[PDB]
């Protein structure tokens, strides 16, 4: 996140989205890792 | 440049057909298909003066080579029938006529041999027929560089559902094809939009997989997206939508699997750990200890 | 080759069959890292592949 | 090569000639077999169905790496009138031609087609003992004119004026003998089918007369290209000129007819030859001594290979020759250069010469694999001593023309010589002799020049 | 996992297909009327373009970032 908005206020947007899609699926899976530890830990608390 | 062979399997069968006449509006689509069939390979001949043309007949009892005749029945023969009219171009003629002829005798064994309901669809079988005259008419090499093209004109009319015995033979007509370099167009003539093992069968050797739902109109799809020669394969795109995932069905569920587990044995999927602890397919008997590992639960602090 | 009756390392064998992930985008692999424009992208945690 | 040559015949073709070509099936099928694949797939694609296609739509057909192959598919149909470019909308629409359109479809499916493949007389005798053995008869008469050797029987004077008036076999009435040109060896280099087409042009491009009519000519040609060989057909669908062009071809050999103005005509092997094509006879041993072991039985080859081959003895298999000196000066002095014969002398090379030099070049490649070599398959030798002889036939080249100098200044000398430079016609110029020289076509542009 | 017919109209049905190769197989019937042509165009050409802009673009490649 620090890297995109550091794309975002250097390149102003133009080449901000090409950045974000070079890491979306990396950024989608540790999204997915992260989602699945906690739905882990929320089960083993319950 | 240089001539190809379109080995041409058609799967008429006549409760196949009847279901699609039913579900359609109009009636005898055999006629249209084959009509169709027909100006296609006559384009196709026309194409170049070398090419050759293959058709087998897929019906319910077993297969039966089209076009050309069997040479004991070419020798037996030669009662020329007025189906197609003899002032045509006399190349195109005799494949119309022996196709229509050989029509006229399969459809005459369907209508004898029609008490007996068959339970085994006879598509990959003929397939592998095509395959083994594509590889004679490469072997025989009697015409210099002579390439190829399978074409499958199947129908499903929503009736046939998927049949998981059909599948190791059309891999194996998928593997044989890729080895020779033959590209699998398929056209699929009926209500189920998708066919797995035939959208693979094109995705996978390099075919155009094409669903309609209308026997009307069906040389304009053939001339169109499956006249791509095998010459002009690599330049001419490929206008197969819907790109297949290349799954497999699950053997104890049957449901299209996830990330699961097969038999080291046999390599049979299976979507879940099997009751019994045994291999459904082969009956080889699984370690206790490994699939405990596999049944265990991932760890995250309280 | 054909194995021994003794072997009993009868083992399932846990994969997963990707699905060929279509984008007019390159990406960055997770193998190697490169920009690729197609991939397969991991049923159990969505990280693509170049082959 | 053969289908560039109909390709460019076809483009000197007239927009509304081309149009009336396009009635008979079978033209259209014929002149379908010739285009390219990407354009053949367009035009099949295009036929069945009515409305046009945008030229856009057929950009979005070809990947990116036949992009340019495409372009040029578009050229022969920007060549040959098959599209039909339209401004509307915007978009630079493109439509079929509505008559090669119907005609291709007719010949595909069936019906209407004005008898253009003829009707099956049903009588018929043997393609090989018969109707192969009389188109080869007629062949081997007309190429052994051409080539020289004494005949007992020779050809008519309708192909005699053919060889006359063409580019190829000059004649001379002073002596009573026909030179061949270099042309003529051309001919004798290439397959029949491009022999035959070659042929089939020139008769085109001599029939202006008002007794033959263009069209019916390329129709029965074409026909000629669609009909089978062992099944004759009926002359009635023919017209009077197509009956006597009919005549001239089984004169020539591309039709075999039973009697004279039969109404039968029998169509020979050549006709389908005609459409596409499809050790061996003629093939040869070159050594270092000149020695000429041809493997030929045929008397086509033998008679070819004595324009430059001094034979010594003939046996069944081979003919004993001697590429000599003498040989070679006749074949220059015919105009055959050094590159005809070594390109014949290689395309009928030995196997076993192949193998030699395919062995030397293995042990060549292990031995400096740094350069690549070509395939000599014939000893460099001889081919030296061809070209050599090549060279002393052209020690000297004469050109004739005109002189001109003593000119006072030397202004007037370089104005003129510029002049001459300028309509191209000079050969050499100097200042210090104060001398230039023009051709001979080039003489009456500086006298109007000078004149004036 | 995520209308059966009978051998009489089974037959009908291959009577049918029968007297109509029997009479005239007409090929000059596959031409289409110009309208469901359209629809085919269309779906072809949509198929096309799909699959054109998929595959215009597939060493890594270069990139427009510096
Ligand atoms: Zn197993
Ligand atoms: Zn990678
Ligand atoms: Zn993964």
């Amino acid at each position: 996140n620090e890297l995109f908005q550091d794309v975002l206020n250097g390149d102003g947007e133009s080449m901000s989205n090409t950045c974000t899609a070079y890491l979306k699926p990396v950024l989608n899976s540790i999204t997915l890792a992260t989602h699945k530890y906690d739905e882990y830990f929320n089960e083993y608390n319950n | 440049e240089s001539p190809s062979l379109l080995t041409v399997i058609i799967e008429i069968a006549p409760k196949l057909w009847t279901t699609f006449d039913e579900e359609g509006n109009e009636k005898g689509s055999i006629i249209k298909v084959l009509e169709a069939l027909i100006v296609f390979l006559n384009a196709h001949l026309a194409f170049n003066s070398a090419n050759k043309v293959a058709v087998i007949a897929a019906y319910s009892q077993g297969i039966k080579y089209l076009y050309p005749e069997s040479t004991s029945a070419l020798k037996a023969s030669r009662s020329d029938l007025k189906i197609i009219n003899s002032d045509m171009y006399r190349r195109f003629r005799n494949v119309d006529e022996t196709l229509v002829e050989e029509i006229y005798k399969l459809f005459e064994l369907e209508k004898k041999q029609i008490e007996q309901n068959s339970q085994r669809s006879t598509l990959a079988g003929a397939m592998s027929a095509g395959l083994t005259y594509v590889n004679r008419i490469s072997k025989e090499s009697v015409t210099t560089s002579l390439k190829s093209r399978l074409l499958v004109l199947t129908c499903g009319s929503g009736s046939s559902k998927d049949e998981i015995f059909q599948y190791i033979p059309i891999m194996n007509c998928i593997f044989s094809a890729t080895k020779m370099k033959c590209p699998i167009d398929v056209v699929k003539i009926g209500g189920s939009k998708e066919s797995t093992f035939l959208q693979q069968t094109t995705d996978a050797t390099n075919g155009v997989y094409l669903h309609v739902e209308s026997t009307e109109g069906l040389i304009q799809y053939l001339a169109t997206a499956m006249f791509i020669d095998p010459s002009l394969r690599p330049i001419i795109v490929k206008p197969n939508h819907g790109s297949v995932d290349f799954r497999t069905s699950c053997y104890l569920t049957g449901r299209v699997v996830a990330v699961g587990f097969i038999c080291s044995v046999c390599l049979c999927v299976l979507s879940i750990i099997p009751p019994g602890n045994k291999c459904p397919a082969c009956d080889s008997q699984f370690d206790e200890h490994v699939i405990a590992k596999l049944k265990r639960k991932p760890v995250v602090p309280r | 080759l054909p194995v021994n009756k003794i072997n009993k390392g009868f083992t399932l064998v846990k994969m997963g069959f990707p699905t060929r992930i279509f984008e007019d985008t390159p990406t960055f692999c997770s193998c190697h890292s490169k920009l690729v424009y197609g991939g397969y992208f991991c049923p159990n945690c969505h990280s693509k592949v170049c082959s | 090569s053969l289908k560039h040559s109909v390709t460019q015949y076809l483009e000197e073709i007239p927009q509304q000639v081309q149009n009336r070509l396009y009635t008979s099936p079978a033209t259209c099928l014929a002149i379908y077999r010739i285009l390219p694949p990407l354009a053949k797939f367009f035009i099949m694609a295009m036929v069945f169905n009515e409305n046009e296609v945008p030229l856009l739509d057929l950009d979005k057909w070809v990947n990116s790496n036949g992009k340019l192959q495409f372009q040029n598919a578009i050229k022969s149909m920007k060549s040959l009138h098959l599209l039909i470019p339209n401004k509307s909308s915007g978009t630079l629409m493109i439509n079929l031609n509505p008559t090669f359109k119907i005609s291709l479809r007719n010949a595909l499916t069936g019906g209407e087609v004005q008898n253009s493949f003829g009707v099956v007389v049903e009588e018929n005798v043997v393609s090989l003992d018969l109707l192969d053995e009389y188109s080869a008869n007629k062949w081997e008469t007309i190429l052994h004119f051409m080539v020289g050797t004494p005949l007992a029987k020779i050809p008519s004077e309708k192909v005699l004026n053919l060889l006359k008036h063409s580019k190829l076999m000059e004649e001379v009435n002073s002596t009573g003998e026909f030179k061949i040109t270099n042309e003529g060896f051309q001919f004798l280099l290439q397959e029949i089918n491009s022999q035959l087409w070659t042929l089939l042009l020139q008769y085109l491009k001599m029939i202006e007369t008002s007794k033959m009519d263009l069209v019916d000519v390329l129709h029965f040609i074409f026909m000629l290209g669609a009909l089978e060989v062992g099944k004759a057909y009926k002359i009635d669908a023919l017209s009077e000129t197509q009956r006597i062009m009919l005549q001239d071809m089984r004169d020539y050999g591309l039709v075999f007819q039973k009697h004279s103005n039969d109404s039968i005509f029998y169509p020979t092997k050549l006709a389908l030859m005609l459409t596409s094509d499809t050790i061996p006879d003629g093939s040869l041993i070159v050594e270092t001594n000149f020695k000429i072991y041809s493997y030929s039985n045929s008397p086509l080859q033998i008679a070819v290979l004595s324009l430059f081959v001094h034979l010594k003895a003939r046996f069944v298999n081979m003919v004993l020759g001697q590429i000599t000196r003498e040989s070679i000066r006749r074949a220059l002095t015919n105009g055959i250069t050094a590159d005809q014969i070594i390109a014949y002398l290689e395309t009928h090379a030995h196997p076993q010469m192949r193998r030699l030099a395919e062995e030397k070049l293995e042990k060549k490649l292990e031995l400096d694999p740094n350069c690549k070599e070509p395939l000599q398959v014939l000893p460099p030798t001889v081919v030296d001593q061809i070209r050599l002889w090549q060279l002393e036939l052209d020690r000297v080249i004469t050109y004739e023309g005109s002189l001109y100098s003593d000119f006072e200044t030397s202004q007037e000398y370089n104005l003129l010589s510029k002049y001459a430079q300028d309509i191209g016609v000079l050969l050499w110029k100097d200042d210090k002799k104060k001398k230039f020289f023009i051709s001979k076509e080039g003489n009456s542009q500086v006298l109007d020049f000078a004149k004036r | 996992t995520t209308l059966k017919v009978s051998n009489q109209q089974m037959l009908q049905q291959l009577s049918l297909v029968m007297d109509n190769l029997i009479n005239k197989l007409d090929l000059n019937q596959v031409v289409p009327n110009n309208e469901v042509s359209n629809k085919i165009n269309k779906r072809v050409i949509t198929a096309i373009k799909i699959n054109a802009k998929q595959a215009k673009h597939n060493l890594e490649v270069k990139s427009t970032l510096p």
